[PDB]
């Protein structure tokens, strides 16, 4: 408790200085060369690039400014860049550079060579509890960090977790992250992962991330999420019902932890009580977890990637840059 | 099985987040 308090107070000082004075326009597209397209997002693509001068590799997220305004995602995109450039933690993807041109926003991000946890999870089916526990522990520590900065993440799911060269997790995509004291209201995130108070238009706080952790651990350990259906509105009905069925292979400790994370009552949800994150860290399902060893990356990982590509292939298309500046006013602080 | 029902659903690929 005594040193964790001073760790977090120094981390908050570091964060606030960058939050109040964000880095802006720290690179240009011509400094980078495309290797391959890594995936696609709501407003554009993610590409693996090499820095021509240094040789370093990065993931470059490209956002079409016109698609962002049209999807009314301007403030979320501004949130995303300002927050991600200001945070620093072992399990968060770093935002190394950002810039814009006439058509697009560019976020040059730390590259995770192991690819998407989503791909690995779907391919193998489900993770063992020890393997799921190893990843869950990194999310617990990351949320403890982020929440101490008054940040809510709001989009925890396998799709947003990457595997690095050591087999550890990196949280990518701050597209819905938000700095708020108190409560917020935006219906956003992914249906399967939405806490009930998001659906019920009640206002909500950082406790929604602890709920999403429950959904994540369940999906890693079961191979499917606790609430699924063909259409989002049927998913929402199961979420507010407050009924979870567990596979028979789930341990009692796992079921107990999940009942306390997938807790509809905010005054009872783990992570939201007087002891905060310590109710999670001291839960019996985490009995084998050395929390400091996880933070220091001294624990053996469930699997190590092998760099040479069993990653997904995408068609390579040109990055179109209009001769006329688009949406300049909306994105002036980016 | 629950797993078969999931695999037969339309929501086993990368899931879009709702913006609104
Ligand atoms: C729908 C895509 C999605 O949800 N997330 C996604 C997909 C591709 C790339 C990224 N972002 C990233 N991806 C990597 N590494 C990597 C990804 C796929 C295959 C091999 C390596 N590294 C950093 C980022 Cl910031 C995020």
């Amino acid at each position: 408790q005594e040193s964790v308090k001073e760790f977090l107070a120094k981390a908050k000082e570091d964060f606030l200085k960058k939050w109040e004075s964000p880095a802006q326009n720290t690179a240009h597209l011509d400094q980078f060369e495309r290797i391959r397209t890594l995936g696609t997002g709501s407003f554009g693509r993610v590409m693996l690039v090499k820095h021509k001068e240094t040789g370093n590799h990065y993931a470059m997220k490209i956002l079409d400014k016109q698609k962002v305004v049209k999807l009314k995602q301007i403030e979320h995109t501004l949130n995303e860049k300002r927050i991600q450039q200001a945070v620093n933690f072992p399990f968060l993807v770093k935002l190394e550079f950002s810039f814009k041109d006439n058509s697009n926003l560019y976020m040059v991000l730390e590259y995770a060579p192991g690819g998407e946890m989503f791909s690995h999870l779907r391919r193998i089916g489900r993770f063992s509890e020890p393997h799921a526990r190893f990843y869950a522990a990194q999310i617990v520590l990351t949320f403890e960090y982020l929440h101490s900065l008054d940040l809510i993440y709001r989009d925890l799911k396998p799709e947003n977790l990457l595997i690095d060269q050591q087999g550890y997790i990196k949280v990518a995509d701050f597209g819905f992250a938000k700095r708020v004291k108190g409560r917020t209201w935006t219906l956003c995130g992914t249906p399967e992962y939405l806490a009930p108070e998001i659906i019920l238009s009640k206002g909500y706080n950082k406790a929604v991330d602890w709920w999403a952790l429950g959904v994540l651990i369940y999906e890693m350990a079961a191979g499917y999420p606790p609430f699924f259906a063909d259409q989002p509105i049927q998913i929402y009905e199961k979420i507010v019902s407050g009924k979870v069925r567990f596979p028979s292979h789930f341990s009692s400790d796992l079921k107990d932890l999940l009942r306390n994370l997938l807790q509809v009552d905010l005054t009872k949800r783990f992570g939201n009580l007087k002891n905060g994150v310590n109710d999670i860290k001291n839960h019996k399902w985490f009995a084998t977890t050395d929390w400091i060893a996880i933070y220091q990356r001294k624990v053996e990982a469930p699997f190590i990637p092998k760099f040479k590509s069993n990653f997904d292939d995408y068609e390579e298309e040109e990055i179109r840059v209009s001769i006329n500046e688009k949406c300049g006013k909306e994105f002036s602080e980016f | 099985t629950t797993y078969a029902d999931f695999i037969a659903s339309g929501r086993t690929g990368r899931r879009n987040a709702i913006h609104d």
